[PDB]
Order: C-alpha cells, then structure tokens, then sequence
C-alpha cells in the first residue's frame, strides 16, 4: 500500500481479524521463549501493534486510511489485544446481530459506533448537530423499546410518540442503495457525501417526511430522493 | 321505544331498546312503557320481563334500584341472571367461564407466580 | 422450509422468559410459545435414527404450517415417528416426489405441495392425539 | 471471585432478571385487564352517583336526613377501611398505605375518636394483626377481578356498626390509580356528604312507590357499596401497575449487576491467566 | 442426642430464604426456621467457657426434646446458661447421674429420663 500512497493516492487498508496478527505475535514469542505478558500475550503487544497501525498515517504526499476487523477475545474489550488495538483506533464500527436479524443493509449499530473525529472543529458544527441529534432520537427509542414491548403505543405520552415513529423511519434511513452489493437487489447505485448526508438528516429531523410510511425507506438515499419517492 | 341499561356492578349486560318491561317493585309488579314519568322504586326477587319486539325474555333479578324517565329507564341491579333461554350459555358460561377464572384466572397462575417469587428468592440468596 | 423454522425458534427463545406464565398472556405471544415450544419438541431425535432429506423436509413443512397446532406438545415426537412411518408405508411415491425436486429453486410447487398436504391432512385424519 | 464464583453469580443473577421480566409482562398484563374491570364497573357507579345527587337532593330537611345521611355530631368512633395486595413485591405501595393508615390513626387519636380497622388483603392484615389492632373484619384471597358478593362481608360489617352507633363516621384508604407509573394513597370519606352535583341541581321531579326514606334506606348502603368495590377495583389496579414498575427497575438493577459482574469475571479470568503463565515461566526457568 | 440436632440444623440450613423475608410460609417450613434458629443460638458458646459432656448432653437434650420450644430466639443463650448454673446448684445429682451412664447403648434410661426431665421443668417452671 505504501507504494501507491508514496504516488500521493489515498488507499484504504482492509486488515482482517487484527486480533489474528496479535495472535501471532503471541504465538512467534512463545517460541522464541520470551517470557509472557498480562493474558500470556507477548512482552512486545505494544511495539508489535505499533510497527504495524503507525504506517497507517496521512502524510503530506498520501494518505493510508484503513478499516481493521477486530475479534475480541470471549466478551473482554479490556484484554491487552482489543486494548493495545484501541490504543490505536481513530473510529469504531459496530455491526450487531439484532439488528442483522432482519437488516442485511450495513447493520452498524449507531449507539455502539463511535468516531474520535465526530467533533465540531473537524467535521463541522452542522454534522455535529445533527449526528447527536439522530444518536439522541434513537437512544430515547432504546430506552422506550421495553415500555413499547410491555406498554404498547397507547401509554406511551404525545412528543415521545412522534420521536419513536421518526426513530423507527431514521434507522430504516441508515440503508444505503450500493453500487457494488451481494445478492444485488437492482436499485441503482448511490455515492451520498457528507455534504448531503448532513442537510438530508438534518431535513428529516425538521418533521420533513414524517408523511411517507416507515416501510419505504428502505433504500432511498437522499431527502431529494425521499423527496421524489413520496411524490410517487 | 326507550333504551333500557341493564346495569350490573360486574357490567352492564345490556343498554338496547326495549318495547316493554315490567319492574317487580316491592309494593307489587308495575309495567313500564317508554313515556313513563319519572319514578324510583326497590325490585325484589323475581322475573324482570323484557318483552323486546314481541319476545318477553324473563331475566331474573334478585334486586334493582330502577330509574325511570321520559327520555331514558336504567336498573342498577345487584345480580341479573338470562333466566329464559339456554339457561345462561352453561357451554361456557358458569362452566368454562367459571373455571378459566377459578383455575385459569386464579389457580395456575397465582401458583406459577409463587413459583416465580419463589426462584427468584433462591437464587437472590444464592448470589451471597 | 427451514427460514421460518429459523425465525420462530429465535422468537421462542426470546420469549422463553414468559414460557412459565404461557396462561396469562397474549394470544400472539401464547402462539408463538407453543410453536416453539412445539418445534423444539420436534427438534428431539433418537439416537442412531438419522432422517433423510426428503422425511426432515416433509416434517419440517407441516410444522412450519399450522399443521401440528392440534397436537399437544409432548406427544410431538411420537406425531412425528407416526407420520414418517405413514409416508413410508402408505405413501412412498410423496416421499420419492419431494426427494426428486428437492433441487427446484421454487421448492414448494403446487405437484409436490398438494400431494404433502394430502398426505398430512390423511395421517391427522386416520389418527388421534 | 475466583472466575468460577462470578460465573454462578453472573448466572443467578440473569435467573433473576429473566424472572422479573417475565414478572413484568405478566403484570402488564394483569393492569390491563384490571383497567378493562374499573372501566366496566364505571357505569354502574357513575348512574348510581348521579342518582344519589338526586335523591339527596330532594331530601334536604335535617328530620328526614337520617339513617346514612345523617351528618352525626360529636363523633366517638371512628372506622376506616385499609384495602392492600394480598402478595409483596409491590415497592412502596404497601408501604405507603400502612403509613398513610398509621398517620390517619394518629390522628383520629389525637381528636379523641377510638379507631377500628377493616382491612382487605394479606399485607394489611398482618401489618394490623402484628402491630396490635385486631382485625374487625377480614377478607382476603381476593382475586385480580374480585365480585362485589366477596366484599360484603366487611362492607355489611361497617354499614350496620354505622347504623348501630358503633362507629360515628367511615374511611377508605385506596391506592389511587393516577398513571401507569405514580400511584398514591389516597382517603375517602364514606358518610355520604353528597355533592350538589348539576344532579342535584337538576329538579327532575320524582315518584318514590316503596316510599322516599324506604328507598333512601335501601340505596345508600348500596352507594357505600359502590364506593367501596370502586376503591377495592382502583386498588387492584394500583396493585399491578406498582408491581410491573416494582419489577421493570428489578430488571434494570439486575442487568446493571450482571454488567458490573461480568466485568469482575473479565478481571479474574485474566488475572488467573496472568497468574498460570507467570507460573509455568518460572518453572521453565 | 445429636442426631436430631444434626437433622434440623441441616433442614433449617436448607431453608435459608424462607426464614429471612418470606412472609407466605405455613407452620411446617416456619416451624422448622424456628427450631434451628433455636439449635443454631444454642451453638452460640463465648471463649474461655468449655462445657463438659453431660453438661452438652443436658442442654442438647432439653433443646431437641421440645422443652426450649417457647423459648424466644435472642434470650436463648442466656437461658441455656441459666440452665446451667441451676444444674451446678439446684441438681449435681442429676449430673453426675448423667456423667455415670453416659456410656450405655441406649443412653435415656427411665431413672436418667427421670429427674432430667423434672429438672427442666422445675427449671421452666421456676424461670420465666
């Protein structure tokens, strides 16, 4: 990669189950007879994942980017490997198995997936509002999620119930029509920048279309195209 | 040509129209008819005959406080009972009704509720 | 077949919690309690009695279908032992057709789905639970 | 904490918050049907309030204001009914109404007025029985959708110490319904005081055949009973609703405690990992 | 004599509990929460205080013997020391009678049965 980045092209680095490299350090060391560290890892975890994850910068010429698989050991964030990993980590993304029941659709779980550079100096302070805005929306959706399951709508009191039915449209919203997908659906492909991601939420939060039903979102867009489609 | 409210504290068994009605008063049975003027009176024991288009159904009415108006007629009665057809739907009707409240309603649930607040006190102590 | 199988078995166990208190509950959630319940029920095998294809999918479209709604749940094994040894006796050529077509992308076509439910609504006919 | 004591813990605990989930939906569900049972008992005690503006109305002279209405000066004795679940696990709400009782107590004793309880349900009566006063009446084993035949044995019991001078006046203490989440104890009087409702402004005017104070002899114990079966069904409901909230902050504290013992367990295990390889490194060497 | 102290204590350890805040229990399990509470104080010894055997024997036998039922739970120390200080003074007989025949296979004999039995209930009678 460092070739093309040295040309002054972007590359984006796709490492599958990082975890599996810190293994192997693991693994490399117990043969070597170095004593171990803290789980058995080996003694260099921090300067094994730091020769590798430090070439992974954007230089003045190029820029690597990169997106790491991450296995974390049984359920333990905190084991050296996922921790030396997050001492790394600029943006988290995470994909859930509830939400993968029935969306096949990029199933990031957007309370779980955080970014380090969601802040209002870099990104703006427009992306900002609306990216807490939307985080706001759907936790008030997961905490009200047991009183839906037990309650119903009924109990549920007037300026929660537009936030759940706008939640439930918002996170039908986080689909996206792909250029390049398996088991490809047809719809045509779609490339949305921040600059319209942004206005777009931001319009949908502004009551803009709380008249659509919740069913056709799947796969719109952008609020132009929601646009469009409610015209149909 | 008056609605009636066959008024029980269990429920209201029924709030139709009726032709006619007669009230087992204390005093002696009366008949009412939709222009009645206002009156109040203590049922007894007996038949509460709601002759409905012809039919005279005999609901038995074990005690009422019947109101009766030009424009309305209500009974708040203690305990009505069908006491003319089919008995009382004894398909279900004091039977399944009867035990889906005495067992269903009462018995295997409150028992599967002492099971619950059971399990959860074993093993809330066995977190200690 | 098995995608619905799928998608109640996980229902069940979402709300295995409430199995205990399966009286006092709604109609859909009671329903889908005892239709997992009933398919885990199903799910029991014997041992050294492995199935073939075309049994596995015959008992797997009547339980998907509300076939076994009448049978109680643990009698659902025995179901299904009776109805495997019906299809193998009384009618081989239902167990020979689903095992031909297995393949077809459109499984459940009407040939195959009309003579499976035949022969289902004929063995819960001809016995009793 | 040896990474095999969290592990059981972590398990016990999720036993309980699958329980007390469970717990919730049922009572959910309980609230319900309960609120459907107020709801269906509505009618009868709304045509009785308004029927009972009416006649009071008419009846206005202090002569013929006997019986139930009479409106008793220099009150002696006092009884007030306490209505409670049968089964724990409501939070406060027990608590609440036995102090709201205790405090009323207090009070009445204070004026001088001797006080007897009437108590439904289990946790009223053994609070009562346990604290001192013996139960003038009893009833329990009432079910979520009581009739208002179980309720007469106590309701009969008051109306006639009433009636005998036994207890110069009547209270109800209920848990009021007020939302699915705030429930509090609330104090009813049960000496009627009607209210000059549009009823008893409306000069409607009657006919009475058994007569007007056989008539008012024969509702008013009927109204109280009314009241009394509103109160015992509002109760009831009250019940449920405090016991599914009881329960949904059991399920969060129980799903809090297996956070925090998972996160235990994660320490331990690693700290016994740590340990063996530190271990068989110096055995090697 | 240790027997059945050692079956209760075991039953009561088993219902752990139901003793400690369940309120639904008949007079089976609560009777049995009773008595090894009751074992359970009795085992309540300070240091510096040994107890010789036929002293163990007596106490153990009034306790399983139904003689300490109506004995509340915290006063039970203080009577089981009560007991004893009247069994140093008022009956060193009945001691030393139980310190012979300590040994025999069946151990309640009619003349230890006796006058064991009579010290606790002059005891009882005497005491509270």
């Amino acid at each position: 990669a460092e070739y093309f980045r040295d040309e002054g092209r972007d590359i984006l680095l796709f490492i599958d189950n990082i975890f599996r490299f810190v293994q192997a350090g693991s693994e490399v060391s117990s043969l070597l007879g170095r004593m171990p560290s803290q789980v058995g890892y080996q003694p260099t975890l921090g300067t094994e994942m730091g020769e590798l994850q430090e070439r992974i910068t954007s230089t003045k010429r190029g820029s690597i980017t990169s997106m790491q698989a991450v296995y974390v050991p049984a359920d333990d964030y905190t084991d050296p490997a996922p921790a030396t990993v997050f001492s790394h980590l600029d943006a988290t993304i995470s994909l859930e198995r509830s939400i993968a029941e029935r969306a096949i659709f990029p199933a990031v779980d957007p309370l779980a997936s955080t970014s380090r550079i969601l802040d209002p100096n870099i990104v703006g302070e427009e992306h900002y509002r609306v990216a807490q805005e939307v985080k706001r929306v759907l936790q008030r959706y997961k905490d009200l999620k047991d009183i839906i399951a037990i309650l119903g709508m009924e109990e549920l009191s007037d300026e929660d119930k537009l936030t759940v039915q706008r939640a439930r449209k918002i996170e039908l919203f986080f689909s996206q029509p792909f250029t390049v997908a398996q088991q490809f659906t047809g719809r045509p492909g779609k490339y949305v920048p921040v600059k319209k991601t942004v206005e777009s939420f931001a319009r949908l939060l502004n009551g803009e279309g709380d008249h659509i039903p919740e069913s056709f979102f799947y796969m719109q867009g952008d609020f132009d195209d929601v646009l469009a489609a409610y015209e149909a | 040509p008056i609605h009636l409210e066959i008024v029980t504290a269990e429920r209201v068994i029924l709030s139709d129209d009726v032709d006619m009605i007669s009230a087992p008063t204390k005093d002696g049975r009366v008949g009412i008819l939709p222009r009645h003027a206002p009156l109040m009176t203590i049922l007894e024991p007996g038949e509460l005959d709601i002759i409905k288009n012809g039919e005279r159904t005999p609901f038995a009415v074990s005690g009422g406080f019947m109101e009766v108006l030009p424009h309305r007629v209500t009974i708040l009665a203690d305990t009505v009972e069908r006491a003319d057809e089919i008995d009382e739907a004894r398909a279900e009707q004091a039977r399944a009704e009867a035990e889906a409240r005495r067992r269903e309603a009462q018995s295997e649930r409150d028992m599967a509720l002492a099971e619950a607040k059971l399990r959860k006190e074993m093993v809330r102590l066995r977190v200690a | 077949v098995a995608g619905k199988l799928k998608g109640e078995l996980a229902q069940f166990r979402d709300l295995a919690a409430f199995a205990q208190f399966a009286s006092d509950l709604d109609a859909t959630t009671k329903a889908q309690i005892e239709r997992g319940q009933r398919l885990q029920e199903l799910l029991k095998q014997p041992q050294y009695q492995p199935l073939p294809v075309e049994d596995q999918v015959a008992v797997l479209y009547a339980a998907t279908n509300n076939y076994l709604d009448d049978v109680p749940v643990p009698l659902i094994t025995k179901w299904r032992d009776d109805f495997l040894a019906f299809l193998r006796t009384a009618h081989p050529e239902v167990r020979k057709l689903i095992y031909d077509n297995r393949l077809d992308r459109k499984f459940p076509t009407p040939e195959v789905k009309e003579a499976l439910e035949a022969a289902i609504k004929e063995f819960k006919a001809t016995s009793n639970y | 904490p040896s990474s095999r004591e969290i592990k059981r813990r972590i398990r016990s605990v999720k036993n309980v918050a699958q329980i007390t989930r469970a717990m919730e939906m049922v009572s959910a569900s309980k609230m319900r049907r309960a609120q459907r049972n107020v709801l269906a008992t509505r009618p009868y005690a709304d045509r009785m309030r308004e029927v009972m503006a009416n006649l009071t109305a008419r009846v206005v002279g202090a002569a013929r204001r006997g019986t139930l209405l009479e409106k008793r000066e220099t009150v002696k004795s006092v009884a007030l009914l306490v209505v409670t679940p049968d089964r724990g696990l409501c939070g406060s709400l027990v608590a609440n109404v036995l102090r709201r009782a205790g405090r009323f107590i207090t009070e009445q004793r204070a004026m001088g007025r001797t006080v007897d309880v009437y108590t439904f349900g289990r946790k009223g009566r053994d609070f009562f029985l346990r604290t001192g006063f013996a139960p003038a009446g009893e009833a329990t084993r009432l079910g979520d959708a009581p009739k208002l035949e179980a309720i007469l044995g106590v309701a009969i019991s008051a109306i006639n110490g009433f009636q005998s001078g036994k207890y110069d006046e009547l209270y109800i203490i209920y848990s009021e319904f007020i939302n699915t989440l705030v429930q509090r104890p609330a104090i009813k009087q049960l000496l009627p005081v009607e209210s000059p409702d549009i009823s008893t402004t409306t000069n409607v005017d009657y006919t009475y055949e058994p007569g007007e104070e056989e008539v008012l002899n024969s509702i008013l114990p009927r109204y109280v009973e009314t009241q009394i079966y509103q109160a015992v069904l509002e109760s009831i409901a009250s019940e449920h609703s405090a016991r599914m909230v009881a329960m949904r902050n059991a399920t969060n504290n129980a799903k809090d405690l297996v956070r925090d013992l998972t996160l235990s367990f994660n320490k331990a295990r690693q700290a016994a990992i740590t340990k063996e390889v530190s271990e068989i490194a110096s055995g090697a060497a």
